[PDB]
């Protein structure tokens, strides 16, 4: 929502 | 908003409301590629004049949302929950939460300003003392392999000082701005809509039964772990009795302690599981990790890194000196060709999984590319963080390192199974709690149960009741180190990661029986099996299309997260540790609640 998706990261 | 990119009329009803998301796809994608170009160009190249381009995209970005979103609400409000079309009632009602877009244009600007600097603030701390250490790698390699506590300290409280205390203005603020947006999607806080991704009204409890059945395991680990620090830094520093200090586990958050391993394996005299310095000694550099990483994809028939990838990817920290977000990523520029990953790989096991774990997330995007862009989403975020750890999990056995050339010896035998589950444990059981607790503090924020007066009391309330660690040094309501914890600044949230360690043994061990594998569940590798890979495809090319709970039952034949295939995996070792400990007769738990270590002498003045 509002934004992109945050990308995708390691704990 | 361009003219372009505007919507138009669409009838009142489900014929309409798929020619909205029609012409909402055509336009999202462009949208959403020049936020996520502009976000790249900041996130790895640190600059003023980055972040101010990266604001005015997110600024689109909410123009964008704020007009499809209203348009959806005008036309489909009260009639989208009956839409007959599933991935249709998916697409508007997420088309139609504007979350950061109800924010007025000033409030925009300022979470927009709020998310940049946060992020600059913690990327590019450095701990000094004039010449100045880094997180990646500086920091991590001290964590890492230091065996000086007071060194350890040096980066624990320098770096914790550096990242967190800056940011506790900031991150008080972005809180206010996001619960405001977000109340105007109707929920009671932010948290509240980032717990409806799992949709599950009981998603609290259920969660809390599952750590139930995992504390055990934490406990037993966490009592042997204790014992072999305490023959190394002596009663001083250790205490069998009370908590861990925090910065001697491996790592600067003592998530994972893999790192430690050579201090607790229990049987030495076997192969040496940790590979790194066969890595190095190999000359194993970025690229060979994610080429090696590629192959295990392709085998399973799963498909290869894009060219897009190998040009547009970073992986390695830049050598021009220029600044960027090292921690690892994975990037959908939702044009369905730009793919990539950004990591400041360094040679190691570790980052080897990681290599792993970011694939995975790159493999899910190629897999849903060609879904509507509302569900290029894991079926929900715990999804999407466990298909590279399940691949890794193959990849870390024994027999699978000695295939890739980096364990020349094998054995089959119970030392060795109690020394692999014992390092895995350290990866994965040690990151449990945790797992759990950090968005446990961050929905107490969120809700106000924890204000600002009591962000840093309230954290460690939560890491010395769950992870059982204390500070090494003093802390106080001036100090935030919850924001020295990447995921805060930015805004990422964690309990995808709980749910994914629990996951990821439920998929292991449906994607083991798959492929037609009849052993013992930790020494399974699905390396080559073309009916594991099929089997995973199916889940990652469904996106967010459909319920969780049946993409899962699909895949492992049951529809919730289920702790059992994790203990099967585990059982050997669990029951290892709870008869070591009780023969060393430990203590399970930190009964001394209120112990800290003290300050070593000459510090910080012997660090030179
Ligand atoms: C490491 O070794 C274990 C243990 O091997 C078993 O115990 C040893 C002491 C020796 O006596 C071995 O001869 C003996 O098999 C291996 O685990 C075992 O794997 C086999 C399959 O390779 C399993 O047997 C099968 O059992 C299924 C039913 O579960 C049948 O349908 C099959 O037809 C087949 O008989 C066996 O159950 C399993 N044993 C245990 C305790 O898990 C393991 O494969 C091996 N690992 C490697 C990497 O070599
Ligand atoms: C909160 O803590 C900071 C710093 O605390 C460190 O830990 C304490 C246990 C003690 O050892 C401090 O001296 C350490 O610096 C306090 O701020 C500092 O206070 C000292 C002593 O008064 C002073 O010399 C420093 O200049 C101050 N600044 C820094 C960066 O150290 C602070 O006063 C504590 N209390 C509150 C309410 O913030
Ligand atoms: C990092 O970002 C800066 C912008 O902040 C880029 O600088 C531009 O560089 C080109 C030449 O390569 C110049 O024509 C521009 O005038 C520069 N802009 C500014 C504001 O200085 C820089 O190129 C980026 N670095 C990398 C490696 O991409
Ligand atoms: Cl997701
Ligand atoms: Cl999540
Ligand atoms: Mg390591
Ligand atoms: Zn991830």
């Amino acid at each position: 929502q509002g934004l992109p998706p945050r990308p995708k990261i390691p704990p | 908003l361009d003219p372009g990119l505007q919507p138009g009329q669409f009838s009142a009803d489900e014929a309409g409301a798929q020619l909205f998301a029609q012409s909402y796809q055509s336009s999202a994608e462009q949208v959403l590629f020049q936020s996520v170009a502009a976000s790249w160009a900041h996130d790895t190249n640190i600059t003023a004049e980055n972040a101010r381009r990266q604001e005015e995209a997110a600024l689109l970005s909410q123009e964008f949302a704020e007009a499809w979103g209203q348009k959806a609400k005008e036309l489909y409000e009260p009639i989208w929950q009956q839409f007959t079309d599933p991935q249709l009632r998916r697409i508007i009602g997420a088309v139609r939460t504007l979350g950061s877009a109800n924010l007025p244009l000033a409030k925009r600007q300022q979470y927009n300003a709020l998310l940049s600097q946060m992020s600059r603030i913690y990327s590019t701390a450095k701990v000094c003392l004039a010449t100045c250490w880094s997180l990646d790698p500086d920091l991590t390699n001290i964590l890492a392999s230091s065996r000086s506590y007071a060194m350890l300290l040096f980066a624990w409280e320098g770096w914790h000082n550096a990242a967190g205390i800056p940011l506790k203005p900031l991150y008080e603020d972005f809180t206010a701005l996001s619960n405001e947006a977000y109340k105007q999607d109707g929920f009671t806080d932010t948290g509240a809509y980032w717990r409806s991704w799992y949709n599950s009204p009981t998603f609290e409890d259920d969660l809390e039964h599952l750590y139930q059945q995992l504390e055990p395991l934490y406990l037993n680990l966490h009592a042997f772990v204790r014992r072999a620090l305490h023959r190394r830094y002596g009663d001083r520093y250790i205490n069998l009795r009370g908590p861990i200090p925090a910065h001697l586990l491996g790592d600067m958050w003592a998530q994972s302690w893999e790192n430690i391993y050579d201090m607790v394996v229990p049987f030495p005299d076997k192969p040496n599981l940790d590979v790194t310095s066969t890595m190095l000694q190999q000359g194993w550099q970025a690229t060979h990790m994610f080429r090696v990483a590629e192959e295990f994809f392709t085998s399973l028939e799963l498909s290869p890194m894009p060219p897009e990838f190998w040009e547009g990817s970073m992986l390695e920290k830049p050598a021009d000196g220029r600044e960027v977000v090292c921690h690892a990523s994975a990037w959908d520029f939702y044009n369905r060709k730009d793919f990539r990953i950004k990591q400041c790989t360094r040679v190691t096991m570790d980052q080897l999984s990681t290599v792993h774990h970011e694939m995975g997330h790159i493999q899910y995007y190629l897999q849903y590319k060609d879904l509507p862009v509302s569900l290029r989403r894991g079926a929900n975020p715990g999804f999407h963080e466990a298909i590279g750890d399940v691949l890794a999990l193959s990849v870390s056995t024994p027999e699978h390192l000695h295939k890739i050339g980096l364990l020349d010896r094998v054995t089959n035998d119970t030392e060795s199974d109690i020394n692999y589950l014992l390092k895995m444990a350290l990866e994965k059981i040690a990151f449990l709690p945790f797992g759990y607790l950090v968005d446990q503090w961050r929905w107490g924020v969120f809700s106000g149960r924890t204000p600002p007066s009591r962000y840093n009391f309230d954290w460690w309330y939560l890491r010395t009741k769950y992870q059982g660690i204390c500070p090494p040094v003093t802390r106080n309501e001036t100090h935030f180190d919850a924001g020295a914890k990447f995921h805060v600044p930015n805004v990422t949230p964690y309990i995808r990661y709980f749910v994914s360690f629990v996951l990821q043994f439920q998929f292991h061990e449906a994607l083991c029986k798959e492929a037609g594998y009849e052993g013992p569940l930790h020494q399974c590798d699905i390396y080559r099996s073309t009916k594991a890979g099929a089997k995973l495809r199916k889940v990652l090319r469904a996106g967010s299309s459909r319920p969780w709970q049946e993409v899962l039952k699909d895949m492992v034949g049951l529809d919730a997260l289920d702790a059992q295939p994790l203990l099967k995996y585990f059982q050997l070792v669990t029951q290892w540790l709870q008869e070591q400990n009780q023969q060393n007769g430990e203590v399970l738990g930190w009964p001394e609640y209120q112990w800290h270590p003290p300050l070593p002498d000459n510090y910080p003045e012997g660090i030179d």
